[PDB]
């Protein structure tokens, strides 16, 4: 058939006019195919024959279809297409089967030839003539009266297409729960056997007053679903069936896909690393290289084929309850999440890694993860969920008051998952009596990569080590660090350039650079540290002298 | 009658920008609040055929319960810049900033009155979305002067002019800004009779439809920069001293930091008052509590905002074209972060409206994500300035404290 529906006028854009490219021969049963096929299309109105005014043509091939032995038209319209419009996006996200309220019965149905159901914008359809081609160069050309395979608009038009044809049942079923996704109608009630297959031959007939045929009465899908690799019970709701191969050997490749199916199971199997896998991908690796699996990666794979061997299912969504998110510190870095409604049937589970940032403190890590997990919960169901974190509600307080950034987590309880969150060591507000002062520095030939670090103090000491390949951003942390070991535990430090103030001013735990680090444990053995900033090369009583 | 032939800036095409993920709340208020508005003819749903896309949010008016559709067409501005400015925008009465207090008259509700160039109509596309994405999301298209817009004033402007006439005529003293959706009225009237004055002006507004927020610029005046004044003195308080007086000297072209730089030395070590040091923070002191002199704003280049955070509900901002030439500086005082700035912001942007008639480019000293996630809940204004989030440099934060 050919949808009744409205048409929506399609268009070209500005400067621009129809497509005109060469048809070039075809091969003999190429040919003999293409008039086959092209006969039933025109038979129905798919196509219709055009006069040898149409100006405009694109190049029209056929292709050996392995089911069977039949071919099939195929019409490139790269030129229509990079002269056609810009739509409406037809992409921008999927549902996550986590946001689903729950329901009793469900169907899916497949549409017949939805593309060539829906009938293309009349004043358009010139542009759309393509040439069947004489066994050498008399010809034959057709246009379109509906919307063509490969086009551009095709998509747009139909998901809109749709949504009106569906508009009106909708309106007559308030209850019901439609969901389109392309060749694909699902179709969701809590309404029972009874009156649900009563309800659909019902909508079988809207979509047929509209055009659309559909599977049979008694020929058609029950759940389990397949869908962008989830697996729908319509009433659960996993990833689908994830399966690992046993292998002594794994190239490149291999742990790839390997890592790939691991951060897609993680949506709801709790507890799945990939940290010591990400490592083996580590290097200009080439693909097909064979990588011996470093200690860690096999004891992982192993707490990873065995967390997998149970199945594991989420649960759907309530939207009187409450969401109840619960992070945990997994590790240096890593931290995993689950969220639900009930008991500790989740929903959905999830892990972060997103480590972006030179040096950084639990805090932040664990605070980033409220936000990673608020903005996720608000669009699956448009709503924050109550927070449960490894946090004492104080150690917070004392950071993000003393804290320069602008912060704050929705609604949260602290749980007692014993890798608790802590501050690692503090500064001192103000200068300590009775400790030395430290007028540390960092220099370095700005073309040589060789400079000096050493520090003075109030105590008549003295030092400098020799820098070898290091820059000012490297020398000064390591102008403190020297004077992290040359003093006892309560020291008053004084440095120039605020990168090395800005870093460690910022109470960072762990950084991705080893100096740093060092710097730190040195930090959290002291017991008094005072860090403080003078204008740099000036006349300064301690930082003049260490300026040699 | 017929529209203003609205024309977009060639060598451009129309904006198209995503949709914030919303609340329910927010998305059934919007759905509600626009199921009207197009049975008021304001606005019609469209076509796959329209590519183009802004984004929109819901607001409360002034803390009230009733949502405000909130449309943000930061960026279709741009694209219509010299149409709203170089074309029919409208001139900044520089009266404005000295009146004793003005009053902020929201009067956007009129432009839903004047039809828009119907060829017009494409590009203030916009989407109302959907919980879990389960359903396409309703798409609509403004067919009148749409709020939000820089391009409404400019062309309502003809018709405020008149409206305001009369009024105007009978007190040649009374000076109304007019910027976006919002009228700006001030007169050095006490204030009784300025809350009359307005109220009566509100009264001409009715008619032409087819007290309140009281703003004093008047005692506005820079937030000075302080030196402590102790009474011991050491190493580490006269060591700071410099520091900010190094970042002084900086700008504020005279600040003079020798006497006092020149004075090793242990850190706890407490010390005296300098012979003749004295006239140093005396000397510096005064030129502190100066506007920067060399200093002054330049209508071709746009104002720059910058914010940082001093606990305590406490919040230091400064104004500026070119780092270090600042034209103005102040300060602002459920307890959230969040909340605060975005406070903060809108008091900045007003004041910056009611001086330059422009809104700044905000630095937000927060994390993208989250300002990106929370802004609008605390958000009451009926604009929205360019905003960019950074890491605050250690000692300003507090070379402003
Ligand atoms: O039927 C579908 C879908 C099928 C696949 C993917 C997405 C949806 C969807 O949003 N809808 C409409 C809403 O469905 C709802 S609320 N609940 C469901 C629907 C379908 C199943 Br198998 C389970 C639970």
């Amino acid at each position: 058939p050919i949808s009744p529906i409205e048409t929506v006028p399609v268009k070209l854009k500005p400067g621009m006019d129809g497509p005109k490219v060469k048809q070039w021969p075809l091969t003999e049963e190429k040919i003999k195919a293409l008039v086959e096929i092209c006969t039933e299309m025109e038979k129905e109105g798919k196509i219709s024959k055009i006069g040898p005014e149409n100006p405009y043509n694109t190049p029209v091939f056929a292709i050996k279809k392995k089911d069977s032995t039949k071919w099939r038209k195929l019409v490139d319209f790269r030129e229509l297409n990079k002269r056609t419009q810009d739509f409406w996006e037809v992409q921008l996200g999927i549902p996550h089967p986590a946001g689903l309220k729950k329901k009793k019965s469900v169907t899916v149905l497949d549409v017949g030839d939805a593309y060539f159901s829906v009938p293309l914008d009349e004043d358009f359809r010139k542009y759309t003539a393509f040439t069947i081609p004489s066994i050498n160069n008399p010809g034959i050309r057709y246009q379109y009266n509906v919307l063509p395979q490969g086009w551009k608009g095709s998509p747009a038009i139909f998901q809109s297409s749709m949504t009106k044809i569906l508009e009106p049942f909708k309106k007559q079923n308030p209850d019901i729960v439609i969901y389109q996704y392309m060749d694909d109608l699902y179709v969701g009630s809590d309404l029972e056997i009874g009156q649900h297959r009563t309800k659909i031959e019902e909508l079988r007939q809207h979509l047929l007053r509209w055009g659309l045929t559909t599977p049979d009465k008694k020929h058609q899908k029950e759940p389990p679903f397949l869908w962008m690799g989830y697996e729908l019970h319509p009433d659960k709701w996993t990833v689908q069936p994830i399966v690992l191969p046993e292998k002594d050997s794994w190239t490149v490749n291999d742990i790839q896909k390997l890592v790939g199916k691991l951060n897609w199971a993680s949506q709801i199997y709790p507890g799945i690393k990939v940290r010591q896998l990400c490592k083996l991908l580590r290097g200009t690796k080439a693909l097909t290289e064979v990588i011996p699996l470093t200690e860690e990666a096999e004891l992982e794979l192993a707490e990873n084929r065995e967390i997998l061997k149970e199945p594991v299912h989420g649960v759907y969504y309530d939207p009187s309850k409450d969401l109840i998110a619960e992070i945990q510190k997994q590790g240096q870095g890593q931290w995993t999440y689950q969220i639900y409604q009930e008991p500790f049937k989740n929903l959905k589970t999830g892990k972060y890694a997103r480590m972006r940032g030179a040096h950084t403190n639990d805090v932040k890590q664990l605070t980033e993860a409220v936000q990673k997990i608020t903005t996720e919960s608000i669009v699956i169901w448009g709503k924050t969920p109550k927070f449960k974190l490894p946090i004492q509600k104080e150690t917070w307080e004392t950071w993000w008051t003393e804290y320069w950034q602008a912060t704050w987590i929705p609604e949260w309880e602290f749980v007692n998952t014993p890798p608790l969150v802590k501050l690692w060591y503090q500064l001192e507000k103000e200068p300590i009596v009775g400790a030395e002062t430290f007028y540390v520095d960092g220099a370095a030939n700005r073309e040589t990569k060789l400079g000096k670090a050493g520090y003075v103090t109030n105590k008549g000491r003295q030092k400098v080590v020799p820098l070898t390949n290091t820059t000012n951003q490297k020398t000064e942390l390591q102008a403190i660090y020297l004077a992290l070991q040359d003093s006892g535990l309560e020291v008053n430090i004084v440095t120039d350039s605020q990168y090395a103030l800005g870093i460690i001013q910022a109470q960072p735990d762990k950084s991705e650079s080893e100096l740093v680090n060092q710097i730190i444990e040195q930090l959290i053995k002291k017991e008094k540290v005072y860090l403080a900033w003078v204008p740099a090369h000036k006349g300064i009583g301690g930082n003049e002298q260490v300026d040699k | 009658i017929e529209t203003v032939p609205v024309k977009l800036k060639p060598g451009m095409d129309g904006p198209k920008v995503k949709q914030w993920p919303l609340t329910e709340e927010k998305i059934k208020a919007l759905v509600e609040i626009c199921t009207e508005m197009e049975k008021e003819g304001k606005i019609s749903k469209i076509g796959p055929e329209n590519p183009y896309n802004t984004p929109v949010f819901a607001i409360k008016k002034k803390d009230s319960t009733k949502w405000r559709k909130l449309v943000d067409f930061r960026e279709l501005n741009k694209r219509t810049q010299d149409f709203w400015e170089v074309q029919l925008g409208i001139p900044h009465p520089a009266g404005l900033k000295k009146k004793k207090s003005v009053t902020v008259l929201d009067v956007g509700d009129a432009y839903f009155s004047v039809p828009l160039d119907e060829d017009f109509r494409k590009y203030t596309a916009f989407t109302i979305p959907s919980i879990n994405n389960e359903t396409p999301g309703i798409r609509y298209q403004y067919n009148v002067l749409p709020q939000g817009w820089k391009g409404s004033p400019a062309i309502f402007q003809s018709s405020m002019t008149k409206i305001l006439e009369p009024f105007k005529k009978q007190n040649p003293d009374i000076v109304i800004y007019q910027y976006m959706d919002d009228l700006y009225v001030g007169s050095d009237l006490e204030i009784g009779q300025h809350r009359t004055k307005i109220e009566e002006l509100r009264q001409h507004l009715l008619r032409w439809g087819l007290m309140g927020y009281e703003l004093h610029p008047d005692k506005w005046t820079v937030q000075p920069i302080v030196l402590p004044e102790k009474d011991s003195w050491t190493v580490n308080d006269i060591q700071k001293l410099v520091g900010k007086l190094n970042w002084a000297s900086q700008i504020y072209p005279g600040i003079k930091v020798r006497q006092l730089c020149k004075l090793t030395k242990a850190l706890t070590e407490v010390i005296p008052l300098t012979e003749e040091a004295e006239l140093e923070l005396a000397e510096n002191r005064e030129i502190l509590k100066e506007p920067v002199h060399g200093v002054y704003y330049d209508p071709s280049k746009d104002l720059i905002a910058e914010i940082q955070k001093q606990g305590q509900g406490q919040w230091t901002y400064q104004i500026y074209q070119e780092p270090f030439k600042n034209l103005k500086t102040g300060k602002y005082a459920h307890t959230n972060d969040v909340k605060q700035l975005t406070e903060a912001v809108q008091k900045i942007t007003t004041e910056s409206i009611v001086i330059w008639g422009k809104t700044p480019k905000f630095k937000l000293p927060i994390q993208k994500e989250t300002w990106e996630t929370w802004w609008t809940e605390y958000w009451q204004a009926t604009w929205i300035p360019e905003w960019e989030f950074v890491n605050t440099p250690p000692l300003v934060k507090l070379w402003y404290q």
